[PDB]
RNA sequence: CCUGUCAAACUCCAAACUUACAGACGCCGUUUGACGCGGGGAUUCCGGUGCGCGGGGUA
RNA sequence: AGUGCAAGAGCAAAAGAUAGCUUGACAGUGUUCUUCCCAACGAGGAACGCUGACGCGAAAGCGUGGUCUAGCGAACCAAUU
RNA sequence: UUAGGCGGCCACAGCGGUGGGGUUGCCUCCCGUACCCAUCCCGAACACGGAAGAUAAGCCCACCAGCGUUCCGGGGAGUACUGGAGUGCGCGAGCCUCUGGGAAACCCGGUUCGCCGCCACC
């Protein structure tokens, strides 16, 4: 049953809501791997109508890219509680999120006969501070 | 197997229910005609069910109807007995009527018209403002109902 | 002017807002009336039917309305009975005041439809129905002639 | 009318019922018709290619040879006969 | 699912399996569809009709019969590819099918994928179908080349007992030219 | 939750009915030649009423 | 939601969004329907073909402008190819 | 069909939920990036290569009706509406009779947790 059922880290994002960049070159060191643009939507009175426009940047950090970078991400974090999501996800921080999940995910990542995830194949708040916690670190 | 009998004129009524009638051989008030009594058949005397009277006839009103009111294809010529069995393929009156009830042939198929022109009804009838049920002379009546029609038109 | 303008159903249902405009408020104050607080937990309950489909200007169902719940005051502003008018005045009516040129008229009110056989007025009331009275003055001023119909109340 | 483009009083005829709403099964859009065949003449809303004049929704018309991939079907408008090029996407084998 | 005027996709999308308008567009051609499926360890092969209650399939090959034939490798391989492919080529043929157009369902047609493998084999057992020679493997990849070169980086078995060592593209000439003549199911 | 009402330019529903094609019966046509085709000659393009369905209008 | 603009209608592995590439908003000649129900009538419109030349695509294929229904003009004369 | 592929009809198939199933035909998740190919950043996906592990997802199998849907019984209802007819009623609005058709809401009880085609296959 377990091992199949026990959570895992898939992908880590970071990502800088600039408005308007040079930020770029300090996610690239602090993670390991190209930053991506971040386009806008929507024309605001923050001087930001321009619809196709960099006003930031992320990186999503999959495999040892993303536990080498929470090795020293998450210690520099307090948080917990509240602070979590409803399928076992949380954000912290720059902005640092964490996207967890059970290892069938694919099935609904892939493209052919694709589906949805189970509710109860699903992550909770709860199972998250678990795993997470029993990895170098206290819960709230 | 029923007996029609156009009670009113043609004047005013719808063309289609005219057509109706005259596609069941009657082109003339008082003028009547034994249509079989199928799903087709009832559509249109339903159709012309207020401008008729029709009914199932006892065999001895058919046939006394026959005997005095059914014609050749052509010719004065009188159906009796006789003109029966020496044109028909029955021996006698009876003998017709009773095929035409049982619905085995039909006028036409004996060489006679198919249409019985009667006489005006003997002491009126009922009206032709409202049907049976309400006392007048329009619709569907009784085998004793049609009876009294067609032997007062005899 | 005359009831006789706008008591018939023979025009077509007009009531699309979202085409109409200029629609005159209606005069109608409110619809339930007595201890709207208290649900129909009464004994009696009498009702108003109006006995032909017609068209009652929201003049006539305020005026019916007050000369009925008005008189209700015969229990007291606080008594104990409950009132209802049922019917709104969605029908919008018009009015051409050019002669018979260019004649769709101007949005001059409203009225309600009411079918023959429905009730217009539902009052609640304990044995004591002055309501029955509250009601020979209501049908007495709107167009159809009415029936006074009683429904919960062996109590005669 | 108050005006007469092709489209006047189509509101229903060319509209679908919310469920049968969106993209429709290829495989009538493929069918195959004989010259002879009587085929009923109806427009699917969903498809938007192929189409016939509004006012012949509802006829019965016979194949007679196609043109492209489209058909050809003869109908009878009121009393004048007429020829239809319309795809199999709006069109149902009569019986 | 919610209410009377919700909208339920076609089973086969909820299912997310066929494509539907790619498949109008290949029912376009009047042709029949060399349907070309993959799984993690096999690979199939059709060879489809249109028919009255749904499609009708004339011919196929699965990357399991092919051991009939004296296939002793894995199956969800390039190699394995076109020779399920060529099989299902010939036995197509053996069916009186001659011409096919290539549907790869939502398969991406990546180039030197072995969808196109499937449908190089197929061709070459004789099919007429709609390609481009350039959007295909180059041959050595299409006999294995490529895997036996990355055992070659050995230091461990790519192949866990199995058979070989540095495995064998020859087996798979050796597998096509048996194919090429005789033998039962072709 | 409970409770009070509506739609020419609303519709989860939904008639009667009208309508395309086909078969059947009826009726009709093959010396009264129908269905249809080609040509000659018009008149006509102020209409009205009853009934049903209407739209406008206090009527 | 969006799809340039009325209104009604079509569209979700798209007819929408994004990216890229491209100029089929191409030339020639027709069939049919529409304009004009039935039922004759021009310009105009549309659907669907064929020939030629192309764009894209692995390919079936899609592209006879913008999802559909408005955005249009006889003879004579002029300019133009 | 002890788990497959392509479909037809396109909710009777939807939404939600329970139980069962894998040394193997299998499907998956899964393991992994030298290649073909790939991410405006990530082998996540796409693509390729492969079996150490698993049946927890998916999937297949059996079943549940609370919601949505299909069809049926009984009631609503031969009610509403309506094609044809009337020297029937009514100041009128409108109604009534005969004849031929005939609903919707809603309630109660069943049905429905897909059916079928081709191919491949201990
Ligand atoms: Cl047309
Ligand atoms: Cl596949
Ligand atoms: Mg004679
Ligand atoms: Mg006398
Ligand atoms: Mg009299
Ligand atoms: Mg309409
Ligand atoms: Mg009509
Ligand atoms: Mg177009
Ligand atoms: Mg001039
Ligand atoms: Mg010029
Ligand atoms: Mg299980
Ligand atoms: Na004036
Ligand atoms: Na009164
Ligand atoms: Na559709
Ligand atoms: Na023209
Ligand atoms: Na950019
Ligand atoms: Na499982």
């Amino acid at each position: 049953f377990h091992e199949m059922r026990e959570p895992r880290i898939e992908k880590v994002v970071v990502h800088m809501g600039i408005g308007h960049a040079n930020a770029e070159d300090i996610l690239g060191e602090i993670t390991g791997q190209m930053p991506v643009r971040t386009k806008a939507k929507r024309t605001v009175g923050e001087f930001d109508i321009r619809e196709g426009d960099p006003i930031g940047a992320k990186v999503t950090l999959r495999d040892e890219m993303a536990e080498e970078f929470l090795q020293t991400a998450l210690p520099l974090a307090e948080l917990a509680t509240s602070q979590f999501d409803d399928t076992g996800n949380f954000s912290f921080g720059l902005d640092v999120t964490v996207n967890l999940v059970r290892p069938g995910y694919r099935v609904a990542k892939r493209d052919k006969a694709s589906r949805s995830i189970p509710t109860k194949h699903r992550l909770n708040p709860a199972d998250a501070v678990a795993f997470i916690e029993s990895t170098y670190d206290v819960e709230v | 197997m029923h007996a029609l009998v156009q009670l009113r004129g043609e004047v005013n009524m719808h063309t289609d229910i005219q057509d109706t009638l005259e596609m069941l051989n009657i082109h003339h008030v008082n003028h009547c005609t034994l249509v079989p009594e199928t799903d087709a058949y009832r559509g249109m005397v339903a159709k012309v069910n207020d401008f008729v009277a029709f009914g199932e006839p006892s065999q001895e009103t058919l046939e006394t109807v026959l005997a005095t009111r059914a014609e050749p294809l052509e010719g004065d010529a009188d159906v009796d007995d006789e003109w029966v069995a020496e044109h028909t393929d029955y021996d006698d009156i009876s003998g017709l009527a009773f095929a035409l009830l049982s619905e085995e042939t039909t006028l036409r198929e004996q060489g006679l018209s198919p249409t019985l022109r009667l006489h005006p009804p003997r002491g009126g009838h009922d009206g032709v403002k409202h049907p049976v049920k309400e006392g007048g002379q329009l619709g569907k009546h009784d085998t004793e109902g049609i009876d009294d029609l067609l032997e007062a038109m005899r | 002017k005359p009831g006789a303008m706008y008591r018939n159903s023979s025009k077509p249902a007009y009531t699309r807002r979202e085409y109409i405009s200029g629609i005159p408020g209606k005069k109608i104050a409110q619809f339930d009336m007595g201890n709207n607080g208290a649900g129909p937990t009464y004994p009696a309950q009498v009702e108003l039917v109006v006995e032909k489909p017609v068209q009652i200007r929201h003049n006539a169902l305020e005026a019916a309305r007050v000369a009925a719940n008005r008189y209700v005051q015969n229990s007291g502003a606080a008594a104990n009975y409950k009132f209802r008018i049922r019917k709104f005045p969605f029908h919008v009516i018009r009015e051409n005041k050019d002669g018979m040129r260019a004649p769709f008229g101007k949005p001059v009110g409203t009225a309600a439809r009411v079918h023959g056989a429905n009730h217009i007025f539902i009052a609640w009331v304990n044995p004591d129905p002055n309501v029955e009275e509250a009601w020979r003055r209501a049908k007495m001023k709107v167009t159809p002639t009415i029936n006074i119909d009683s429904s919960p109340a062996g109590n005669a | 009318p108050s005006s007469n483009g092709p489209l006047e009083g189509t509101r229903g005829k060319l509209k679908n019922k919310p469920r049968d709403r969106g993209t429709s099964p290829p495989q009538r859009a493929v069918e195959e018709f004989d010259d002879g065949e009587k085929v009923h003449l109806k427009i699917d809303p969903s498809v938007p290619n192929g189409r016939f004049h509004p006012r012949f929704d509802g006829q019965t018309g016979t194949v007679e040879g196609k043109q492209g991939d489209a058909y050809k079907v003869d109908i009878v408008d009121g009393g004048k006969e007429k020829t239809i090029i319309v795809t199999a996407a709006h069109l149902r084998r009569q019986e | 699912a919610t209410g009377p005027r919700y909208k339920v996709p076609m089973r086969r999308r909820r299912e997310a399996r066929t494509d539907y308008h790619q498949r109008l567009r290949l029912l376009k051609s009047g042709k029949p569809r060399l349907v070309a499926r993959k799984s993690n360890k096999h690979v199939r092969a059709q060879l489809v009709t249109l028919g009255p209650n749904g499609d009708d399939t004339l011919a196929s090959a699965h990357s399991s019969d092919l051991a009939e034939y004296g296939w002793e490798a894995p199956t969800g391989n390039m190699p394995s590819a076109y020779l399920t492919g060529l099989l299902a080529g010939l036995r197509a043929q053996e069916a009186g099918v001659e011409e096919a157009v290539l549907d790869i369902g939502l398969n991406s047609p990546t180039p030197g994928s072995k969808v196109f493998a499937i449908q190089e084999g197929a061709i070459d057992a004789g099919l007429d179908i709609p390609h481009n020679d350039d959007v295909l493997a180059d041959w050595q990849r299409t006999r294995g080349a490529h895997i036996a070169e990355y055992d070659e980086q050995l230091e461990e078995p790519l192949y866990s007992g199995d058979f070989d060592a540095a495995d064998l593209p020859e087996h798979f000439d050796e597998l096509r030219e048996t194919l090429l003549d005789g033998d039962i199911e072709l």
